């Protein structure tokens, strides 16, 4: 087990944080480098690695606004719901970003040239008489110091009538996806006014709602594959290219429900809230309230692992529907070698498996203990009342401080894991 | 002369058929020419049959050109509008703008009334001063705009038989010397006779209701018969109510409700109906469902260009 | 547990300006699969 | 003197995106104004690397370098415009890139062999081995431009570099390199055609992805345009066969659309041994795309096969495929095979068309989807060319009479713009003794647009027709077309009396229509009185004082005196139109 080491902190020390302060999204780049946190109000932040190195900021800038609609006048918000990186075409670095109806397109850029050099005015701006000049001059350029600077390229609008929850890039560096509620659009990343509608699951008449569309996402290798969830359980595996309408599946992961476990929120602890394919384009694991479960690609019928994630709560899972505590959107991402793998858990502790050796931990991300390049000793919850001085009876677990957002560095070791608060980069220790 | 600024006006129609850009000057002398025409004007405005009668359009150009194709192209057929011409549309400067410039040319040979989203709180939340401020970048527009609307006529009596007003009727109402008795260089008010006069609606609910609107009232049948007995009317034609079959007969055929924007905030896809006044004062409906739109809709589910 | 009827009283005293239907379509499927 | 361009030359520093577009464009006065000797050491350097962003400005700037050939200093300092177009051609954006990369390919015929080989050829290698995935997209376009001219180690590197390029990672400089693959391949030697352009292709046809597959497709018909028919048979043809059969139908969908070239470049004998199956076969594909495209191209393959056996093949092997499709659940697919399948007519003699094509045609009339009638309608020409439609007449009149009457007036607009060419290809006595009554409903119909239409049609068929048929026919039921209550209606006979009398003739419109005008000018509706004001304005021009001062003058002094403003400004207008002044 990678022993991990506290590294950094980000965000304040008061926990009075306004609501434009809760971090909603963590997305490492493709090299490794950058990390964008896209807390609420749309303030995307993107820390840089310094040239291992600690994260220092990079850039700031407000993505999202509060908008207004016109027809349904509703208060369409600006909440930062995804954050997906482009590839390198050049010296900039692009991301796509949504609120729950825009899908705007950055351009982080460097800069370090001024022009130095005018005609009619003095250097401050102070315009000379008309008729003086004799010899015409043309700006030359100097020097200066870096200076950052984001700005919108294009902007993806009013094509979803529900809200967005889903973007992939598709592989092959021009299309992706973007899924709301019930429908599917696949844009195009250079026409900003067309839109093709690839998925539809709304019913007739409203009435009548079954499920709805969770997540989302595309095959890293493939360019015809998309995953797209379902809010009872079954897991779609669409494809584009035996029919223009991809709307029937060509396979359905479904888990032949098991009637032993079957109780009275049978259906509310079984909705998926997202699938992450495996890096490689084998596995694709999904996290529901309770369970993150590994299936496989070629084997419809069951999953090939199963880990439980906070097993305790089975009991308590009654009290956790007072406080709607029971509809939470947790997040699992993968190691980069497909070994690894880790999800989000109540009262700050953060669960990370172990695919080859079957072994497990539970981390706890706090700040009054944790001093740099220390270690985080494993953190084991008791159920019953038997406690030793090592362990949190449950009745001590405090259900409002959730790691949903999580990320993990393409290839390194290091992961970077959102509270509330703050953006704890806890790496492990190079020796 | 006259003559000069005639085919400087007429240019501009066809500029308009080109799909340009205005300045500022020229809606300034608009708008000061349409006041100067209106100020002289009461808030029953006498229209005399033939005509063509249309009610909300809330600024959806597409609608207005299809409907200006149905029905024949200006002065060759005279028509007639019912308010609503913002909130809840994308296009309604392009709207107000050739209503204008076709009034000013054709002064005698067309009307338009005002309606209950003609309010100045009204406007400035929905869309109008979004639009300004999209278009031209101040508010300038928005005031020569109310300013415009606070002298619009109220109600039309069209040759003396036929009443249309855009809102609804009122208790307070008996007969027409009491919006003759308003005061139209106002805002529009939250209570008083002429607010449910423009703010309600019909009640198919037996008796006296509240308007769910929070503004205005809901008149019964009773009242309503009783001011055409009185007035000796037949129809009281009205608008500003979605229906999804673009025209209904209420309250013992007595209430004709229009609507002549298709697709009302473009999700109900509903028929629009134009209840024309023939020679004789018959009435004739033209449906048609929402226009065709250009290059459009964008969410189609056949393959696109870089698709295929 | 089985009380859930009472329980009931957040999709009963709820006046959704359309947020998401998730939320929505898990209690109001919840109730129905047993009342 | 040097004032603007003063001005001019600050211009483009400023914040404003107008003013700096501006400036971009006028900048050939600057660069005429600098000289020749400071333009290259001067402007140039300043526009290197600029930091404008804007899609409008970048392009501006691409397109006007790709025009200083002159005043950098003439055809021997042209290697000038290199550092500041290489610069544009790696920018984030497309349109900025393609813009770029044609300037550099219009600024390379200006260099000479030895300065080619030591300026520009580096140029190409550099940004075809670079780093970012943009260099090498549009080095990928610049090899079809510097090979002719180079010696033959250049063009051995150059073939190297772009085989490199074929085998990249990408897929953005693969789908570049197999969109250039046939503009690169048209001027290579034969030979080295054959031995190294053919692997490039196999190899990018048979991709991973199919944005690149799908081009393989047009890199396949430009191929074989280029070698000889002796080895189409071991070089091209598999990759085709396997095409036609792919697993994503945006392929077979690009085959489809690409079909009468590739008969064309494959030969007849090639054609049908071998294609008819793919057509038939895409013909009866599951996909609708497909099937939609290959039906639109079933006029253009047929006329174009081989003359020994053409009606054999086709009623033989394609005839079913039609027959099938005819009644396919799809709409689509149903209009694209009705608006072309006219084509087949002329190709069997009218004995095998009256044999099976007329049932199809009967279906196609009788299905109750619109646009498929009008489609079949519109082209009867090839019919009434074959087989004499007086003989199918009897036939045709149910269809005609059935779609003449609808709900929208969206197909009765369409069908009613058609109505002139069947008019005119029907006969006369069959027309009046029949679509008559059809022709006085068009009139009176509802929607104005139709009204404008039925009037055109009678115009263009008493154009047509001439003058006896039109007084012996419709003059005396559109003179009494005018006792209809609504004022539209007697508008209607206003626009007509307009529109037909300068072809029924001034001895017999004033003789006979004239004094109802008149009439009509008293009309109790100001609507009417300005529009016959307009009438008189209109047929003004043939009318002379005799009976002008006569009758007309009287009347336009009468309307003069309306209370309507209208019909005062109209009768005026009317009044100074007799080239009175």
């Amino acid at each position: 087990d990678i022993q991990w080491c506290f590294s950094q902190v980000k965000g304040a020390v008061d926990d009075d944080v306004a609501e434009a302060d809760i971090i909603s999204t963590v997305e490492f780049n493709h090299s490794g480098e950058l990390l964008a946190t896209g807390d609420k109000g749309g303030r995307v932040v993107i820390f840089q690695q310094e040239q291992r190195g600690e994260y220092n900021v990079y850039s700031t800038f407000q993505s999202h606004e509060p908008e207004f609609d016109y027809l349904k006048s509703l208060e369409i918000e600006e909440k930062i719901n995804k954050i997906r990186w482009l590839p390198q075409k050049n010296a900039a670095q692009f991301l796509l970003s949504t609120n729950d109806k825009t899908i705007k397109l950055w351009k982080i850029s460097e800069r370090d040239k001024r022009p130095e050099g005018y005609n009619l005015k003095e250097e401050d701006g102070r315009y000379r008489d008309p008729t003086t000049v004799t010899t015409l001059r043309v700006p030359v350029f100097r020097p200066m110091d870096l200076m950052v600077e984001a700005s919108p390229r294009r902007i993806f609008a009013n094509a979803h009538t529900y809200h967005i929850n889903s973007i992939s890039i598709n592989s092959d560096y021009e299309t992706y996806l973007s899924a709301d509620d019930l429908r599917i659009n696949l844009w195009h990343l250079e026409i900003t006014d067309r839109s093709f509608n690839i998925v539809d699951i709304k019913p007739a008449n409203m009435e009548e709602l079954t499920e709805v569309i969770t997540a989302a996402e595309f095959h890293p290798n493939s360019c015809n594959t998309f995953v797209y969830s379902s809010s009872k359980g079954t897991i779609r595996l669409c494809d584009m290219r035996a029919s223009a309408l991809c709307d029937r599946h060509s396979k359905l992961f479904e888990e032949p429900e098991d009637p032993s476990n079957r109780s009275f929120f049978s259906e509310i602890i079984s909705s998926i809230s997202d699938v992450k394919f495996s890096h490689s384009g084998r596995y694709m694991m999904t996290r529901d309230y309770l369970s993150v479960k590994i299936w496989d690609l070629n084997m419809e019928n069951r999953p090939v692992e199963t880990y439980q994630v906070h097993e305790y709560l089975r009991s308590k899972l009654c009290s956790l529907y007072e406080n709607d505590c029971i509809f939470d959107k947790f997040e699992c991402c993968w190691n980069g070698s497909d070994s690894v793998v880790m999800t989000g858990s109540y009262n700050n502790f953060f669960r990370m498996f172990d695919r080859n050796t079957k072994r497990d931990i539970t981390l706890e991300a706090s700040r009054e203990n944790n001093k740099p390049r220390t270690v985080l000793k494993p953190r084991k919850v008791c159920a019953s009342g038997k406690r030793k001085k090592d362990e949190i009876s449950v009745d001590s677990l405090d259900f409002n401080k959730k790691i949903l957002h999580t990320a993990w560095h393409p290839k390194e070791n290091i992961i970077a894991v959102a509270t509330t608060n703050n953006l704890y980069i806890f790496q492990d220790k190079v020796n | 002369d006259e003559k000069v600024f005639t085919k400087e006006l007429d240019q501009w129609i066809e500029q308009l058929n080109e799909c340009k850009q205005l300045s500022e000057s020229q809606v300034k002398s608009l708008c000061e020419k349409a006041k100067e025409i209106l100020t002289k004007e009461s808030n029953v405005q006498e229209v005399r049959c033939p005509v063509t009668v249309c009610g909300d359009v809330h600024g959806q150009f597409h609608d207005l050109m299809e409907l200006f194709r149905i029905g024949g192209k200006s002065p060759d057929t005279n028509y007639l509008f019912m308010g609503d011409y913002v909130d809840r549309g994308y296009y309604s400067v392009e709207t107000v703008t050739l209503l204008v410039a076709l009034k000013v040319r054709y002064r005698e040979r067309i009307t338009i009334l005002r309606g209950n989203h003609e309010s100045r709180q009204i406007t400035q939340v929905y869309g109008f001063y979004d639009e300004c401020l999209r278009k031209y970048g101040n508010a300038n527009v928005w005031k020569y705009f109310t300013d415009l609307f606070d002298y619009l006529p109220l109600t039309a009596l069209v040759d003396g038989q036929i009443f249309c007003l855009h809102g609804g009727l009122s208790p307070s109402i008996d007969t027409l010397d009491h919006i003759r008795a308003l005061d139209r260089l106002q805002e529009v008010p939250h209570e008083g006779p002429m607010c449910d006069l423009l703010w309600s609606d019909p009640d198919d609910r037996g008796g006296w209701g509240i308007s769910p609107r929070g503004a205005g009232y809901t008149f019964g049948q009773d009242i309503s018969e009783t001011f055409n007995h009185a007035n000796g009317l037949t129809l009281v034609s009205r608008a500003h109510q979605l229906v999804m079959e673009g025209y209904n007969w209420c309250h013992d055929r007595n209430v004709v409700t229009i609507f002549s924007a298709p697709n009302y905030c473009y999700r109900c896809g509903n028929q629009a109906a134009i209840m024309e006044l023939d020679d004789t004062l018959k009435y004739s409906f033209l449906q048609f469902d929402p226009a065709p739109r250009r290059g459009e809709p964008h969410v189609t589910r056949r393959t696109p260009d870089y698709f295929l | 547990l089985l009380e859930l009827a009472k329980k009931k009283l957040k999709e009963l005293e709820e006046e959704e300006p359309d947020p998401d239907l998730r939320k929505k379509t898990l209690v109001r499927n919840m109730i129905k699969k047993l009342e | 003197s040097l004032y603007p361009i003063a001005v001019l030359i600050d211009e483009l520093r400023n914040e404003d995106v107008q003013l700096r577009l501006n400036s971009i464009k006028k900048l050939s006065t600057i660069a005429l104004a600098l000289g020749v000797e400071r333009t290259r050491s001067e402007l140039l350097p300043f526009l290197t690397d600029t930091i404008y962003d804007e899609d409008e400005v970048l392009l501006a700037l691409a397109e006007q370098l790709g025009t200083f050939t002159t005043l950098v200093g003439g055809p021997e300092y042209v290697h000038c415009l290199l550092p500041p177009l290489e610069s544009l051609a790696t920018v984030e954006e497309t349109v900025v890139r393609d813009k770029a990369v044609e300037s550099l390919r219009a600024i390379s015929h200006e260099h000479s062999p030895s300065d080619l080989e030591a300026h520009f050829v580096p140029l190409v290698k550099r940004l075809a081995g670079g780093d970012w995935f943009t260099s090498r997209t549009s080095a990928c376009g610049l090899f079809s431009v510097c090979y002719p001219r180079v010696s033959s180690a250049v063009k051995a590197e150059l073939r190297q570099y772009f085989r490199n390029l074929c085998s990249d990672d990408t897929p953005m400089v693969r789908r570049a390199a197999a969109s250039k693959l046939g503009e690169f391949a048209k001027v290579l030697e034969l030979d080295n055609v054959k031995s190294e352009i053919i692997p490039m292709f196999s190899n990018l046809a048979s991709d991973e992805q199919d944005s690149v597959r799908l081009l393989a497709v047009e890199a396949c018909v430009n191929i074989a345009q280029l070698l000889p028919q002796e080895d189409l048979e071991a070089l091209v043809m598999p990759t085709l066969r396997q095409a036609a059969e792919d697993k994503s139908w945006r392929v077979r969908y690009m085959v489809a659309d690409k079909f009468t070239e590739l008969q064309k470049a494959v030969g007849p004998e090639i054609t049908k041994t071998d294609l008819v199956p793919a057509f038939q076969n895409l013909m009866k594909d599951c996909e609708a795309e497909v099937r939609a495209a290959a039906s639109h191209k079933v006029k253009e393959f047929c006329e174009n096969l081989s003359a020994d056996c053409r009606e054999n093949v086709i009623m033989s092997q394609i005839l079913p495929c039609i027959k099938e499709l005819v009644s396919d659940a799809n709409q689509h697919v149903k209009s694209a095979l009705a608006s072309v399948i006219m084509g087949l007519s002329p190709i069997l003699g009218k004995d095998n068309t009256i044999e099976h094509l007329l049932p199809l045609f009967l279906a196609q009339l009788k299905d109750e989807c619109p646009e498929v009638r009008l489609n079949i309608i519109s082209n009867l020409d090839c019919v009434n060319e074959v087989i004499g439609i007086r003989q199918l007449s009897q036939s045709l009149l149910p269809a005609i009479v059935e779609l003449a009457e609808d709900a929208k007036w969206r197909v009765r607009l369409a069908i009613i713009e058609y109505m002139p060419l069947l008019a005119g290809q029907l006969g006369v006595e069959f027309f009046d003794e029949k679509l008559n009554s059809l022709c006085m409903a068009w009139l009176v119909d509802h929607v104005y647009a139709i009204r404008e239409a039925a009037t055109s049609n009678l115009k263009k068929l008493v154009e047509k027709f001439g003058k006896e048929w039109a007084h012996a026919t419709i003059i005396p039921k559109v003179l009494a077309m005018s006792g209809d209550p609504n004022y539209l209606h007697r508008m209607t006979t206003l626009f007509c009396i307009n529109v037909l009398s300068e072809v029924c003739g001034q001895d017999i419109t004033t003789k006979h229509m004239l004094p109802t005008v008149l009439r009509m000018a008293g009309d109790p509706v100001a609507n009417v009185r300005f529009n016959v004001a307009k009438s008189l304005q209109k047929i003004g021009p043939i009318l002379d004082n005799s009976t002008l001062q006569s009758e007309v003058k009287p009347i336009l002094e009468k309307l003069t005196q309306d209370q309507d403003v209208d019909v005062k400004y109209f009768a005026q207008e009317a009044l100074t139109v007799l080239s009175l002044a």
